[PDB]
């Protein structure tokens, strides 16, 4: 079906034979030349130890909450520990953390029992999940959660439980029997990664490497996270100081803010069209002609 | 005045509903014939205008 | 429109989900963009 | 006392930039020919409601105006955000601040950020625990009520802080007038011009 | 003729008879 | 018609289960119902 | 016992308990990022 247009002809009809006509075969389109990638002109490394490696976690009704911002994310240095019990994620894909990049991370942390640990994940019904603490059902995160017994056990009545979200301080306020003999009754850590996904400047961001930016020329591209293809220009379109993103009607990028230097770029699709192969019939010749559909013949 | 023709359109279904992403192509190929079906009727109407 | 999808734009889902999920959200998106072209191509052949 | 806000406190609703296009959105906006409470810089700054979102603008040619407290309680018993122009910089913190009954600027901390002829319009929401500050300045010769004309504010500040508000309080420099109006959440059509600027709307 | 006045895959085909010969 | 949901009336889901599990009991009900509008406009389009 | 097939494999070795989380169709870690992991279509059991 790739030989020539003739062929491409014959695999669109679903036909060996092809009569006279005018018949259009597939859309031409350039392919991107290389892969430009581009992130802020940022270094610092995220303090995702200060919360992993911390001497005491808080109590599960009095869960702690850390922002983290203007740093880049390493999130294979979590992802790769053999640490974790579990590492469960929605909205996202593991793999693709150090891909991606967000406004900002906050990174909520606590101890439960080991049983409750199937309480923490989107929308949850429990006692953790409406009393305690609560994921959005449409959360976009990672949950990490492993035993402690070796850490947090003594019990231990430091640690106590009784909107997603939601802090809340005769009162139902208990202390678990954590204990060193305790598996499911053992203590647990917890660190709930959540990831804020709005369209504002990115500032936690994974460690993959900025490339060079080119112009006027046919591209793959990711700003930000915000994977393309097209051919990237200079624009004349007055981005007012807060803006970072431009749209058109199809709810769809067509222009972005340069994150390491400030220049708007005009995004556009690669030259493409529809082909459309001339025939006379195969009965009569195997030569053919093409039209390449609205496009210049300087294009082809 | 009466009406004789009106503006002869093609949509691309493999464009319109997968944007170049050949991850979603794959997947549109598991509906089978409803994306050539679509052109089909589109040039019916395209070639009577 | 995301017809029930994490986003109405492709691109996001592929940048963020992996291909046991990736699937449950485009099939959604192949499902309300095919719906939307039967929908148009019918009212065209009615038109016309 | 009142006034009416025409066409008053429309904002850029996301940094998104569009042109030449009608976008339909859903936010909290102040409502259209909605009557806007007025206060005047002399016997004053009460300890209003915040409601869903505020509203605020002065009308002035002295600046007077040159802040705001927000909270529940404003007592120390829990955060308060402060926002100061300090006549060289916007310093903002949210301690647990224990106030005056009257406070005003003489002529615990979780976060800390530093950055009639005058108008100015501000919009200040509490959303999702970001507090988000829009504003615009313009021209004036209308002494006594708003312009009637058209002007959309463009967001200063984003402030991720998590806290709960209920009240808020404006600051005065003591040894002008001002208007608040309170956010509903409205459906807005919103005329991006060719230059990116909304430049008309339909509440 | 006075009187009378999408990268996404949707394209508009030329009619076969321009106004011309029409 | 359930359309594959555990009731037709939409106030049984709302009653008994709760969003999580009540909006995908839901959306077979608006799949269904948006479905049978899009057939009866089309034979009404036909039929004017 | 209704069934057949062309072939069967018993792929066999031990883990730590904890790594079984990565014995799945498309499941990750650092057994299935390196040297055994299932394709996110297997066709089969997995016994342990």
């Amino acid at each position: 079906c790739a030989l020539d247009p003739l062929s491409e002809t014959k695999c669109t009809l679903k036909s060996f034979t092809v009569e006279k006509g005018i018949y259009q075969t597939s859309n031409f389109r350039v392919q991107p030349t290389e892969s430009i990638v581009r992130f802020p002109n940022i270094t610092n490394l995220c303090p995702f130890g200060e919360v992993f490696n911390a001497t005491r976690f808080a109590s599960v009704y009095a869960w702690n909450r850390k922002r983290i911002s203007n740093c880049v994310a390493d999130y294979s240095v979590l992802y790769n520990s053999a640490s974790f019990s579990t590492f469960k994620c929605y909205g996202v894909c593991p793999t693709k953390l150090n891909d991606l990049c967000f406004t900002n991370v906050y990174a909520d942390s606590f101890v439960i029992r080991g049983d409750e640990v199937r309480q923490i994940a989107p929308g949850q019904t429990g006692k953790i999940a409406d009393y305690n603490y609560k994921l959005p059902d449409d959360f976009t995160g990672c949950v990490i959660a492993w035993n402690s017994n070796n850490l947090d056990s003594k019990g231990n009545y430091n640690y106590l439980y009784r909107k997603p979200f939601e802090r809340d301080i005769y009162f139902p306020l208990q202390s678990y029997g954590f204990q060193p003999t305790n598996v499911g009754y053992q203590p647990y850590r917890v660190v709930v990664l959540s990831f804020e996904l709005l369209h504002a400047p990115a500032t936690v961001c994974g460690p993959k490497k900025s490339t060079n930016l080119v112009k006027n020329k046919c591209v793959n591209f990711n700003f930000n996270g915000l994977t393309g293809t097209g051919v990237l220009t200079e624009s004349n379109k007055k981005f007012l100081p807060f803006q970072q993103f431009g749209r058109d009607i199809a709810d769809t990028t067509d222009a972005v803010r340069d994150p390491q230097t400030l220049e708007i770029l005009d995004i556009t699709p690669c030259s493409f069209g529809g082909v459309s192969v001339i025939t006379p019939g195969t009965n009569t010749s195997n030569q053919v002609a093409v039209l390449y559909q609205d496009v210049n013949c300087t294009e082809v | 005045i009466l009406p004789v023709s009106m503006t002869k359109t093609s949509v691309d279904c493999t464009m319109y509903i997968c944007g170049d992403s050949t991850e979603c192509s794959n997947l549109l190929l598991q509906y089978g014939s409803f994306c050539t079906q679509l052109n089909r009727a589109l040039t019916g109407i395209a070639v009577e205008q | 429109s995301n017809f029930g999808a994490i986003s109405s734009v492709l691109n996001d889902i592929l940048s963020r989900l992996c291909p046991p999920e990736a699937e449950v959200q485009i099939d959604r998106l192949i499902t309300g963009r095919l719906q939307s072209l039967q929908t148009y191509v019918t009212q065209q052949l009615i038109r016309a | 006392a009142y006034t009416n806000s025409f066409t008053r406190g429309v904002y850029y609703p996301d940094k998104v930039f569009r042109s030449s296009v009608l976008h339909s959105t859903q936010d909290l906006f102040l409502p259209f020919f909605s009557n806007v409470t007025w206060f005047h810089a002399i016997h004053d700054n009460p300890v209003l409601p915040f409601n869903d979102g505020v509203y605020f603008a002065s009308t002035e040619k002295s600046n007077i105006i040159r802040g705001w407290i927000f909270g529940t309680t404003l007592d120390s018993k829990t955060q308060s955000l402060l926002i100061v122009n300090n006549a060289t910089n916007v310093v903002i913190k949210v301690c647990e601040f224990q106030f005056c009954n009257d406070p005003f600027l003489g002529v615990n901390c979780t976060f800390e950020y530093v950055s009639f002829k005058n108008l100015r319009e501000f919009v200040f929401k509490n959303i999702d625990g970001y507090f988000k500050i829009y504003s615009k300045h313009t021209p004036i010769n209308l002494v006594r009520d708003l312009p009637q004309g058209f002007s959309a504010l463009e967001p200063l500040v984003d402030l991720p802080i998590g806290i709960n508000i209920t009240r808020f309080q404006t600051l005065l420099a003591l040894h002008a007038a001002y208007y608040v109006g309170y956010l509903q959440p409205r459906t807005f059509l919103l005329k991006y011009n060719e230059n990116g600027t909304i430049t008309d709307a339909v509440d | 003729f006075n009187k009378v006045t999408k990268f996404n895959g949707l394209t508009v085909l030329p009619p076969l008879l321009t106004d011309e010969m029409i």
